[PDB]
């Protein structure tokens, strides 16, 4: 059970998967107890005219 | 031989339909695509000449 | 035969304490906790004129 | 005679509690009405001859 607990903390739970500019107004909330280590953010290249989330040049 | 129907139980894999204006349930894939990018500001006109509605 | 123990497995039925996967962009399923945590704080539109 | 309870199985017509701050599940129907109001609100007049507030 301890091994499962630490492994489940390590693999993490996805908060948002998809794509958005993350501009003014958008936000995300969660229970504080779900946070044990921290948060991770992944960004990618985007198209303003086409509005399709290209998949490369991640950060 | 017994399966879920004979014992009057739900299947191992099953769906509960979407949640409507008066019924609970899941959310349509469109709903999930809507909520994540849904934004707070809705603006509008709050009052004109001291009258609302 | 003999003393037989029957649960939801041998009948291929869902457990009483069972949960479905959260809905995705192309999948239908449960509504996530943080989705509601985002929804409730989202103020309802203001009705003026 | 066997039933869903007798085999520790979910009832053929069973429902889950609405999701909370920590556990997932269904959404309340009026929550569905709320989110459907947030998307495409058409709530009143947004601007009157280019004027707001
Ligand atoms: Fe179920």
């Amino acid at each position: 059970s301890a091994k499962d607990y630490v492994d489940t903390i390590g693999e993490g739970t996805v908060i948002f998967k998809g794509a958005n500019l993350m501009g003014a107004g958008q936000s995300f909330k969660w229970d504080a107890s779900k946070l044990k280590f921290g948060m991770t953010l992944l960004f990618s290249r985007y198209d303003a005219a086409n509005n399709t989330p290209q998949d490369y040049y991640y950060h | 031989l017994l399966d879920a129907e004979d014992v009057h139980a739900a299947k191992k894999s099953h769906t509960h339909e979407v949640a409507t204006y008066t019924t609970d349930g899941f959310m349509s894939s469109f709903d999930k695509q809507k909520i994540d990018q849904l934004v707070s500001p809705e603006a509008g006109v709050t009052s004109i000449n001291g009258k609302t509605g | 035969a003999g003393r037989v123990l029957l649960d939801a497995e041998d009948v291929h039925a869902a457990k009483k304490s069972h949960t479905h996967e959260v809905a995705t962009y192309t999948t239908d399923g449960f509504m996530s906790s943080f989705d509601k945590q985002k929804i409730d704080q989202l103020v309802s539109p203001e009705a003026g004129v």
